[PDB]
RNA sequence: UGCCAGCCACCGCGGUCAUACGAUUAACCCAAAUUAAUAGAUCCACGGCGUAAAGAGUGUUUAAGAAAAAAAAUCACAAU
């Protein structure tokens, strides 16, 4: 009992514990096109702070803020993975469907990229099974449905006390998402980037978990 | 102290504003050729903006000009003067297909 | 009270609380004040807050 | 360290300026029979139709010449709050990565 | 159970407080992690109100003096004969060269546009680029 | 076992069914709370009223608010709140002064 | 429900022997073909609907297939598509699409329905 | 007893199986008082005025008031 408390509480004292600082740069995000938004016409009203400014009608995210945010997001993701809990990626976006499953399957994490049945998280035990565990963390690579409303899962995760980490875009509404990352959802370099990053954070959390378990076993 | 920030200048790439075919021309009721250019040949109708494609002020100008040309009788009402049927055609109408 | 823009001054409490009492000699008091100027500014307030205190007492 | 603002100021997407009638280089990453989906790198891909000249020359991975019309396709419509996105940009096909 | 109210406050609020009332007997994971590293703003719900009247946005449009030059460049020659690449992070276009030459002839202390523009054009002529010269 | 429930409003509600003519539903609005500051309410509706009492119970545990109490009895400061054609106003009392309220609000 | 399948298959075999020994056949070469004749002669129901006639069959043909346990004893689900609510479908879909993609990278009326 | 005889402050009850009538039987609540009646105390709006009761058919001024700075530019042309 004592040493398990030790194993879980130890990583919280170190801001870097999974050492993700090196996993990207502002240059990196810059070549992954993250800094591009939609036309100023399609902008949401709640992106006004996260934006940098309008270049000839096209809006541009603040990459400094992107890094500050994404850091915290990835850190969070990791600390959940290490603590051995469910992670569910979600996107409706078609171009990237395959990626996101192919990503998630390799993380030992789950994706839901599909039509999203309505009562899914809200009414779990009826939909999924007689009693069931629910995603510990939900992670959106797009915040939208193909009809350009907010994906149900946002309202629902938020409804269920699940934390949420997702990429807001200039048109999207950030406000219900626990940890946002402002950034471009549309360009494939960007999706790929975010994919592989959450992938890696997961992998490192899992490895580090295994390790500290082995050390736990030598100490005993 | 950041010299690489953006400047609060006006838009340099700004496209010059479009012009009615008459912008700063002079519409007189005296040149019936000009006024004939904006009238339907068979009717003697006056084409609307959505055909002529003129500014507000130039449409209005043309219209009044025409009506003047009709009452003073430099120009007829119910048909385009034949002399001017063979002149350059400005408007976007396709009658004959 | 609801209407009025500084309704606290249509109270009874605000009226009792203002303190000036006048000597027995005072009979008339004449406030001449000015609408437009920065240098009028104080005087105006006096009319708007304090005059209704004064009178009550 | 580079400040983000600096990265922005010196980027090609900035240098290009207005989108109309720009001559751009692009790459074909996906194909449906007549239609070739071209990333020129901007944000959204544009779409094209395979020309009659040398049909089989344009394939997945091929590079292409584009005349960029609009960086993206958008307009506001009757009784709309936000404008409507096609999630594509408008471009024309010139020749294929003329080398 | 718990509290499904999406409007009331952040998940942090509801969860912390429902535990505080000892209704929720099991502290959830993300909770502790959250306490450790909270996000910038609490994830609280906001009606997305429309703007009326005189209210505009806070966005600053993005312009450089480089652009005030480029305007004139495109005003003369058009888009560069070399085309463009958005894949190559270091790409310099005909335009950018022109801007540089013009910056150096500005550091040469010439205030007249004709001189600046034309001589920069001569520098790029000496660099072997083809200037189409469209009216 | 800590949660008390009280029925706030039971009401007979009707509908128009092509088949049946009128169709009679019961809807009960019900609140729940443990006395320790967390509480909530829900609506529930069914043909047979017993069924509906049940429904509101269970649905109401799903929406709980934490209600912060000063020194564990009063509210913190006065609240004047207009909500949809109904105005609520509530003053914060000292200790000997028990619950002076609309009967519903007493219950809650 | 799996304990039911174990039990039922056991009792099915024990009753199989029991059937052969009374019907007087070698328990080894006894087939379903023989099972049918057997019951049909023992419990002769004239009935038109043929499912309501007596049956002794291997529980697998009797009972429907079941969906297996979808999560470990930790609560954690095995398949990554579980939260789609149809994993079975979208797995076929993921695989099919994968096959397609690989075909695209690699590539550079018999009475069949 | 059967839309009759009757009752109710409001909603209402009596048309054959009335806890609403009349009478029993139990209860309830007041109590040297109890009900009924009629007058009071109390009771609107510091709320409203598109659809609910309510912005006058229109302008200017008197009486009476309210007041930081900006507050006359032009017909896109059909006042009288
Ligand atoms: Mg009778
Ligand atoms: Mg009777
Ligand atoms: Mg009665
Ligand atoms: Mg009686
Ligand atoms: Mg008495
Ligand atoms: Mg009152
Ligand atoms: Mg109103
Ligand atoms: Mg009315
Ligand atoms: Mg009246
Ligand atoms: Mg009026
Ligand atoms: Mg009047
Ligand atoms: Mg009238
Ligand atoms: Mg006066
Ligand atoms: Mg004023
Ligand atoms: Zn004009």
């Amino acid at each position: 009992n004592d040493l398990r408390d030790r194993i879980l509480s130890e990583p919280l004292k170190h801001a870097d514990f999974f050492n993700l600082k090196e996993l990207f740069s502002v240059r990196s995000l810059f070549d992954a096109r993250v800094h591009l938004g939609h036309k100023a016409g399609c902008r949401h009203r709640f992106m006004e702070p996260y934006l940098f400014g309008s270049r000839l009608g096209q809006d541009i995210i603040d990459l400094e803020q992107t890094a500050a945010h994404l850091q915290l997001a990835l850190n969070f993701t990791a600390h959940v993975a290490y603590r051995e809990g469910i992670i569910l990626f979600v996107s409706r976006h078609r171009q990237f469907a395959h990626l996101i499953e192919t990503t998630a399957r390799d993380c030992g994490e789950y994706a839901h990229t599909r039509y999203f049945k309505g009562g899914l998280l809200t009414n779990a035990p009826l939909l999924l099974g007689p009693g069931v565990r629910l995603p510990d963390l939900i992670i959106f690579l797009h915040t939208l449905n193909n009809v350009f409303e907010p994906h149900v899962a946002v309202r629902d995760a938020a409804k269920m006390n699940i934390p949420t980490v997702g990429i807001v875009d200039t048109n999207c509404n950030p406000a219900l998402i626990t940890y946002p990352v402002p950034g471009n959802d549309d360009s494939p370099p960007a999706v790929r980037l975010f994919c592989r990053l959450f992938q890696v954070a997961i992998s490192r959390a899992k490895e580090k978990r295994r390790q500290v378990e082995a050390l736990y076993r030598l100490q005993g | 102290s950041n010299e690489d920030l953006p400047v609060p200048m006006e838009n340099p790439y700004k496209e010059p504003l479009k012009k009615c075919i008459l912008c700063e021309k002079h519409v007189d009721y005296k040149n019936v050729q000009l006024l004939s250019q904006f009238i339907s040949p068979f009717t003697g109708c006056i084409y609307g903006r959505h055909i002529t494609g003129l500014c507000g002020k130039k449409q209005k100008e043309i219209t009044k000009a025409i009506k003047r040309a009709q009452i003073l009788g430099f120009m007829p009402v119910t048909y385009k003067d034949p002399a001017y049927l063979k002149d350059p055609k400005v408007c976007n109408i396709k009658y004959r297909e | 009270p609801m209407k009025g823009r500084f309704p606290i001054r249509r109270t009874l409490q605000y009226l009792g609380q203002g303190d000036v009492v006048f000597k027995d000699s005072v009979k008339v008091m004449t406030v001449n004040y000015n609408t437009h100027g920065e240098l009028g500014e104080g005087a105006r307030k006096f009319v708007f807050f304090n005059i209704p205190q004064i009178q009550y007492k | 360290v580079e400040s983000f603002a600096s990265m922005l100021r010196h980027s090609p997407l900035t240098q290009m300026g207005p989108a109309k009638n720009k001559l751009v280089i692009g790459q074909i990453f996906h194909i449906v029979e007549d239609d070739l989906y071209i990333d020129f790198g901007g944000k959204f891909h544009c779409v094209c139709k395979r020309p009659e000249v040398d049909g089989e020359k344009y394939q997945k991975g091929t590079r292409v010449r584009l005349r960029l019309l609009d960086l993206e396709l958008t307009s506001r419509f009757l009784g709309a709050t936000t404008d409507t996105t096609i999630l594509e940009a408008d471009a024309v096909l010139l020749g294929l990565q003329e080398s | 159970a718990g509290s499904r109210l999406e409007t009331v406050g952040s998940i942090f609020s509801r969860t912390r407080d429902l535990i505080r009332a000892g209704v929720l007997k099991e502290k959830p994971l993300w909770l502790d992690i959250y306490n450790a590293f909270p996000p910038l703003r609490e994830p609280v719900f906001r009606r997305p109100r429309l703007r009326y009247g005189k209210a505009k946005a806070a966005v600053q449009d993005i312009f450089y003096h480089e652009d005030r030059i480029r305007a004139k460049f495109y005003s003369a020659y058009g888009s560069g004969p070399k085309a463009f690449d958005l894949f190559n992070p270091n790409f310099k276009s005909t335009c950018q060269r022109f801007v540089e030459k013009y910056i150096e002839l500005q550091r040469l202390g010439e205030t007249d546009e004709e001189k600046l523009f034309v001589e920069a054009g001569k520098a790029l002529l000496a660099e072997g680029v083809t200037l189409r010269r469209v009216g | 076992d800590d949660f008390d429930t009280r029925i706030l409003e039971v009401r007979n509600v009707f509908n128009m069914t092509a088949k049946e003519g009128r169709k009679r539903s019961v809807r009960v609005l019900v609140a729940v709370g443990n006395g320790k500051g967390a509480a909530g309410f829900a609506i529930g509706k069914a043909t047979e009223r017993a069924d509906a009492f049940r429904k509101a119970k269970n649905r109401a545990v799903h929406y709980l608010h934490y209600i912060e109490r000063y020194e564990d009895h009063t509210i913190y400061h006065d609240i004047s709140l207009k909500f949809k054609r109904t105005h609520i106003k509530m003053k914060k009392q000292p200790r000997g002064y028990g619950l002076h309220c609309h009967r519903a609000i007493m219950t809650i | 429900t799996v304990d039911f399948i174990k039990k039922q298959i056991e009792e099915f075999n024990i009753g199989k022997r029991h059937l052969a020994n009374m019907m007087g056949e070698d328990p080894e070469t006894f087939t379903q073909e023989d099972i049918d004749r057997a019951i049909a002669y023992l419990f002769p129901s004239g009935l038109f609907e043929k499912r309501a006639r007596p049956i002794m069959k291997h529980p697998e043909e009797i009972f429907p297939k079941q969906r297996a346990i979808q999560w470990g004893e930790d609560g954690r689900p095995f398949h990554f598509l579980f939260y789609t609510g149809k994993q079975s479908y979208y797995s076929l879909m993921h695989d099919t699409y994968g096959k397609l993609l690989d075909v695209e990278k690699h590539h550079n009326p018999i009475g069949s329905r």
